[PDB]
């Protein structure tokens, strides 16, 4: 749960641009 | 002191690279024959300012087109395709010695065909000078 | 040129031996099945980082009625390709027969087994089942003369064995600056005629990607 | 020119002229070469040519001319031997024997002419097949006697025996009758005691390498059939496993022999044989370690270097180790003293498995599968292999393959799954540390990050959920940080794609964590706007892949959400798909249809269906208003593209929804069939105004795409439809009226084969309910399609294939439609089936033979009525002879089993009196004559005229056996195969057909 939420937030900022 | 351990396209610039399939018309039979599929390049020589078509087959890299984009040539449509051009070429040296062909070149899309035609004509203007 | 190797191409009728070679010679894909009578010899050059290499390709007849000299074609062959059709079980069943007759004449040569026609949707000879090559030390490639899937691989592998260099690669042959020909009035009428006929004869395979 | 002189048989053969012709063929080129090739082919095909063969073997000096002379002899011996006088047979045997002895005497000839000697031996072996041992009782004793004198003759005799063994045991199945095979097998078996005694002596005394190698070559062939006693009750295992592994000439062949030894049929309850099986492996592995390379050697590098025969040897070692260990590893597992041997043999396999060679890797991967499967199930066996298994995890992971290479990927996944179960902790560590070496940059490349992603994804489902959760989180976090680390959208794209590849592979994790699943999907939607190559396809492929797995989580209302997420996807569908290509939009709509099928409330499913289809329905409604108000607007190719894309969007949603698609189909159905008609008229108008060339134009192909996608949509719904009353009552009548006549009345080149395909599905699902409709289909498509495809086997290939599928399913479901055909059209139906028999195309041939068989059943089923009796009088012998024609002509070998089955069914009908009429007409035979006697008479005559070189006795016996055996199919097939051999030669033994 705790670790999964941290991971989810980082997922939302995934990009192809710099 | 420790002693240390002991194609002919350098002179040209690439004006246009497009992926295409090339055909030659067999006049004697009633059919087109594929000659190659690869990158078709427009190469401006830096000495002469002369633009040519150079096309190589994938994998083998054998030359399937090699001629000047002459001012007299004319890109006509083919009845079966909205993404091809057909034209007469009086001297191509892909096999070896020069020889006349009736070519057709087809692309992935209509837009690529149209951009090709624009570039072909730009190259033709360069070869009039 | 001076460094040339005899290659025998064998396998059942209709597997695509002649189609495969023609693709390497001219770039064309032949749609029609015109059965080879006996054999046809076709010289085929590749440009490598170790200079040019020439195969004299003995394209042999798969049909028995058109078999001709049969194993007489194999004498002094230095390499070979056995061809079958992945849409035809019987052509893989006959691979041991072609190989038997090949190795009886050519005892110690590099041989490639090619399963042609992998472009076709409904494959009959499953990948799992193709194991004959293992005990006979044949190289195996899935190919397609139509899609060109691995069409270069057989000749690349045999080139490496025959030259004795595993790092041999095909490289780009030298493109000479082409001629600046002005056209005359004499040839114009015949070129104008062929151009009319070419425009009004549809290009084949208009559904393909290129 | 001068070269054609050898084709004149009226004079003596000029031998110098032959050698001109032969040299010009082998060492010449071009026009010269081709002409000589045709002359040699005509020389060889001359039926008298063998008479001039002894002349060529004596007087010609050219070995190619002699080789060709033996091929002419070979041709005679296999095919016309029994027709010769007995003095010719003795004469030919003598100068083949004489030539062979003569060439072995001369050391120079023996060294330099191996090809001509080997061909002479093969020619000798063809004589043995005919004459031995009944007319050559002393061949083997006299072969052994000549072996003691000359070493060259002894070597050549091993080549002769090798070839004999091959031709009797390995290649007899196709080329000989069963009886002749058995005779020759018993004859070899009966005199093998003497033959082995000689082989063993040669191997023990052991002077000449070429003799020893040829003897080991022959031994390899014996091992395929000889009993185990000759290997285990003599000392020959010691020699193979020790002496012959040390020298490299004999090593290659000896290793292959030991591989085949490992496959012998052995008693499984005997300690002495078990010790011997352990010992030869021990000896073999000991020689490898001391003579070839130690356990630690880098076999990847050795194989890559490709020196001499190193690659062949390494392939054969792999084959030896895998073969033996698959059978015998249990023998090495309980004894402490054999433990090191067991693990060293497996360590060689670990090293062989690192070799960069796809087909070798497959060989070793099959063994690893066999091993790890056993360690998963077999009690107390995994602790032995812990260190082998740990290395194998690195090997499999580093060589992981794109899921696209179907077969390889499955084999790898299965092994890596088994290895993950056996030690989950070790698997996690290797993957995490390999991933760390992507972040630090030491192992970094696009290919390397791809392979690790494919590996990590392959083991989904194997870990406990709780471990999987921590594992996935760690992997995704690391991959996210890897993407942020990298620069330039080339690099960022590769990692983002692999990030999304891995999450797609773990649906259990996605199911348990809704917030995360939602973020993934919203992220995929952001990626649907990226232009960079590959990204949009990966986004769409991942979306539908996640959806297939996680359907239910999109259709229910999740806690802390205002609606089911399917509704949120539908609302933004225009904005979400705006930058995608048409086919990508269709994947997206298909994905939504998978989700909509989960909702089992009907009112709500249908509500979501029309919401999803809102954009294409509004595009559609406007285009139907435009094109019906004036047909001019359909000429525009942009409108043709848009229409085809609306239909394809419907096909995509119908594909995933099947029976649930009905309310949407109903919205468009009637206007869609009107569109089919309007489009049909334009196609016919263009073809009349421009010619047949019109069908190639982009314009007309665009219009045909509309017709084909419409046919595809209706086929797709009907194939999955649960309410068949509605299919008949509502869909079918309008469909048949729209499509059948248009097809019938267009020229051949404008007819769509998809019409046939569509009709096949209609008959398949509802043919039983529409007998009048099936009749209408036949009237409209049968005769006109048959005329397109009955001139050659090549033209209209799609129409050809769909045609016989349509007739096949009509013949299964609504056979009564063929009964209503006028007798002339019923005759074209029979002609058409037999026409299918003669195809090489497997799709057509197989359906051809199946239709024939089911038709016979259908007629049998009718019982004793006029139609069944008029069918047998007209068509029974047509089917018997047409089936016989394709069995015996050598061009339809691919159809043998189905031909045999049909032939058997046809013969059984007469043998069981299921035909209730005379198959003969009046005044052709006596009145009381049974069909059985007339069947034998007709067939005798038929075969006599078709194969006139067969004796009356041969034919009578073949038919006598064939009709006895028309219940036992495998035996019947054997009799047919015996007949196919006999028709290739003269003087076949009629007794061969009593084989049992
Ligand atoms: N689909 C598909 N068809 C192929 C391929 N290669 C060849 N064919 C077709 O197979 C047919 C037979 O090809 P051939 O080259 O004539 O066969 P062959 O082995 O030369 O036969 P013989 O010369 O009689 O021994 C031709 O119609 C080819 O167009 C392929 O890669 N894919
Ligand atoms: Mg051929
Ligand atoms: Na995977």
């Amino acid at each position: 749960d705790d670790t999964v939420d941290e991971m989810t937030k980082k997922f939302g900022t995934l990009t192809i641009h710099d | 002191h420790f002693e240390p351990v002991v194609t002919m396209e350098e002179d040209e610039e690439v004006l246009y690279k497009v992926r295409a399939k090339l055909f030659r018309f067999d006049a004697d039979a009633k059919e087109w024959k594929e000659r190659g599929t690869g990158d078709c390049k427009f190469l401006k020589n830096k000495k002469t300012n002369k633009v040519r078509i150079l096309m190589r087959r994938d994998k083998t890299l054998k030359i399937c087109a090699n001629h000047i984009i002459a001012p007299e040539y004319t890109l006509k449509p083919n009845v079966g395709s909205d993404r091809s051009w057909v034209y007469a070429c009086t001297a191509d040296i892909a096999e070896g010695e020069a020889e006349a062909f009736t070519f057709a070149i087809r692309f992935g899309s209509k837009e690529n065909a149209d951009k090709f035609k624009e570039e072909f004509e730009k190259a033709q203007e360069i070869n009039k000078k | 040129p001076q460094v040339q190797f005899k290659l025998v191409l064998v396998g059942d009728g209709g597997t695509g031996k002649t189609t495969f070679v023609k693709r390497h010679l001219t770039g064309e894909f032949e749609k029609k099945y015109v059965a080879t009578l006996g054999v046809e010899v076709h010289p085929l050059v590749f440009h490598t980082n170790r200079g040019p290499i020439k195969f004299n390709v003995w394209d042999t007849a798969g049909q028995e009625k058109f078999g001709g000299l049969r194993d007489g074609y194999y004498i002094q062959a230095q390499c070979a390709i056995i061809m079958f059709d992945v849409t035809s079980r019987v052509t893989y069943k006959n691979v041991p027969n072609w190989h038997r007759d090949l190795v009886r004449v050519c005892e110690n040569i590099p041989i490639v087994l090619c399963g042609n026609k992998v472009d076709i949707k409904d494959r009959k000879v499953k990948a799992k089942s193709i194991v004959f090559h293992r005990k006979k030390n044949l190289q195996y490639y899935d190919i397609s003369a139509k899609s060109n899937y691995n069409f270069e691989k057989p000749f690349l592998w045999l080139a490496r064995k025959l030259i004795g260099d595993p790092n041999l690669e095909f490289v780009a042959m030298p493109a000479l600056a082409p001629p600046e020909v002005v056209m005359d009035p004499a040839l114009a009428a015949q070129a104008e005629h062929d151009l009319e006929v070419a425009q009004t004869t549809a290009l084949p395979d208009e559904d393909d990607d290129l | 020119g001068s070269m054609e002189g050898i084709l004149d048989f009226s004079n003596d053969l000029d031998i110098a002229l032959l050698d001109q012709v032969v040299s010009t063929f082998y060492q010449g080129s071009g026009v010269q070469q081709k002409q000589a090739q045709e002359i040699l082919t005509k020389f060889q095909d001359n039926p008298d040519a063998w008479q001039k063969a002894d002349q060529i073997l004596q007087f010609s000096t050219n070995p190619q001319s002699k080789f060709i002379a033996l091929s002419i002899l070979d041709k005679l011996i296999t095919r016309k031997w029994k027709l010769l006088p007995n003095d010719h047979r003795i004469g030919i045997r003598n100068f083949v024997v004489g030539m062979i002895i003569s060439m072995c005497q001369d050391d120079e000839v023996f060294k330099t002419q191996k090809n001509l000697i080997n061909k002479s031996d093969l020619t000798l072996v063809q004589i043995l097949k005919q004459e031995w041992p009944q007319n050559w009782p002393e061949f083997i004793p006299e072969l052994i006697g000549s072996s003691s004198s000359s070493v060259n003759v002894c070597e050549n005799n091993m080549i002769v025996l090798k070839l004999l063994s091959e031709e009797v045991f390995d290649f007899s199945a196709e080329q000989m009758t069963q009886a002749k095979a058995l005779h020759l097998k018993n004859s070899m078996s009966k005199e093998f005691e003497q033959i082995f005694k000689l082989c063993f002596q040669v191997l023990e005394q052991g002077s000449s390498s070429s003799l020893i190698v040829a003897t080991l070559e022959s031994l390899l062939r014996y091992l395929h059939w000889i009993p185990y006693r000759y290997i285990y009750e003599t000392n020959i295992l010691e020699l193979l496993s020790t002496k012959f592994m040390t020298s490299p000439d004999t090593r290659a062949i000896t290793l292959k022999c030991l591989t085949e030894v490992s496959n012998l049929k052995i008693p499984q309850d005997n300690d002495l044989i078990k010790r011997q099986t352990v010992l030869f492996f021990q000896n073999t592995l000991q020689q490898i370690a001391t003579s070839v390379m130690p356990v630690t050697a880098d076999l990847k590098a050795t194989y890559a270097n490709a020196n001499g025969n190193d690659q062949s040897f390494l392939q054969d070692l792999a084959m030896f180790l895998t073969t033996y260990l698959a059978r015998n590893r249990a023998l090495l597992e309980s004894d402490e003293s054999l433990r090191e041997l067991l693990l060293n043999a497996h360590q060689y396999l670990i090293q062989l498995s690192k070799i960069e060679e796809r087909e070798l890797f497959k060989t070793t991967l099959d063994y690893w599968h066999n091993l790890v499967a056993d360690l998963f199930y077999e009690p107390l066996k995994k602790h032995i292999y812990e260190e082998i298994c740990s290395q194998l995890r690195l090997v499999i992971i580093e060589n992981m393959v794109r899921p696209e290479e179907i077969q390889l990927y499955k084999s790898e996944r299965e092994v890596l799954v088994y290895l993950t179960h056996l030690n989950v902790i070790d698997t996690e560590e290797i993957m995490i540390s390999k991933l760390a070496r992507q972040i630090d940059g030491s192992e970094w490349s696009w290919h390397n990050i791809n392979t690790l992603s494919w590996a990590i994804g392959s083991i989904s489902g194997t870990m406990s959920e709780d471990t999987e959760k921590r594992f996935v989180v760690t992997v995704i976090k690391d991959l996210l940080g890897l993407c942020e680390q990298k620069r330039g959208k080339d690099n960022k794209a590769v990692v983002a794609s692999d990030i999304m590849y891995v999450v797609g592979q773990y649906p259990r994790f996605l199911k348990a964590h809704w917030n995360f699943l939602r973020t993934v999907i919203l992220k995929l939607f952001e990626f649907m706007h990226e232009t960079h190559e590959g990204v949009q396809d990966m986004a769409c492929d991942t979306f539908i892949k996640i959806v297939q797995k996680c359907k239910y989580h999109f259709v229910i209302q999740q806690p802390r959400e205002s609606e089911p997420f399917i509704q949120t996807i539908i609302r933004d569908i225009q904005k979400t798909t705006a930058d995608l290509q048409p086919q990508q939009v269709h994947t997206f709509y298909k994905a939504c249809g998978i989700i909509i099928s989960e909702e089992r409330s009907v009112a709500e499913r249908n509500r979501l269906l029309s919401d999803l289809m809102q954009l294409p329905n509004m595009a559609w409604d406007t285009i139907v208003e435009q094109s019906t108000a004036n047909p001019t607007l359909l000429l525009d190719s942009e409108t043709v593209k848009i229409i085809a894309n609306i239909i394809k969007t419907n096909v995509a949603v119908c594909t995933s929804m099947g029976a649930d698609f009905y309310p949407q189909l109903g919205h468009i159905y009637y206007n869609m069939l009107q569109l089919y008609r309007a489009v049909s008229s334009m196609i016919s108008a263009q073809v009349a105004a421009e010619g047949l060339i019109a069908t190639k134009t982009p314009k007309v192909r665009g219009l045909r795409t509309i017709k084909k996608e419409i046919l595809k949509l209706v086929e797709t719904y009907i194939s999955k439809a649960r309410n068949l009353d509605d299919v008949v009552k509502v869909l079918v009548e309008p469909l048949l009226n729209a499509v059948l006549e248009d097809y019938m009345n267009n020229v051949p080149d404008a007819r769509d084969a998809e019409v046939l395909n569509c009709m096949t599905t209609v008959v398949e699902k509802v043919g039983h309910m529409i007998p009048q409709g099936v009749i209408l289909i036949l009237q409209s498509v049968f005769e006109c399609t048959l005329d397109m495809i009955n001139k050659d086997f090549t033209e209209y290939p799609e129409h050809r294939v769909e045609f016989y599928k349509l007739l096949k399913v009509i013949n299964e479901k609504s056979f009564a439609a063929f009964l209503e055909l006028p007798p002339a059209a019923f005759k074209l139906f029979v002609d058409a089936i037999c026409w299918a028999f003669k195809h090489n195309n497997r799709d057509v041939e197989v359906n051809g033979l199946q239709i024939a068989l089911d038709l016979v059943k259908n007629i049998e089923r009718m019982g004793n009525v006029p139609f069944a009796n008029e069918f047998h009088k007209n068509y029974f012998f047509i089917f018997v002879s047409e089936t016989f024609f394709v069995l015996t002509d050598s061009d339809h070998k691919s159809g043998f089993s189905k031909q045999a089955l049909l032939l058997m069914k046809l013969i059984s009908l007469v043998y069981d009196n299921k035909i209730s009429v005379p198959l003969y007409q009046e005044a052709e035979v006596p009145q009381g004559t049974s069909n059985q006697v007339y069947l034998s008479q007709y067939l005798a005559n038929m075969l006599s005229n078709a194969f006139p070189h067969l004796t009356s006795e041969q034919i009578a016996s073949f038919l006598s056996a064939l009709t006895k055996q028309c219940k036992d199919l495998v035996v019947f097939k054997g009799t047919l195969r015996d007949f196919l051999v006999q028709i290739k030669e003269v003087g076949g033994d009629p007794t061969d057909y009593l084989f049992a």
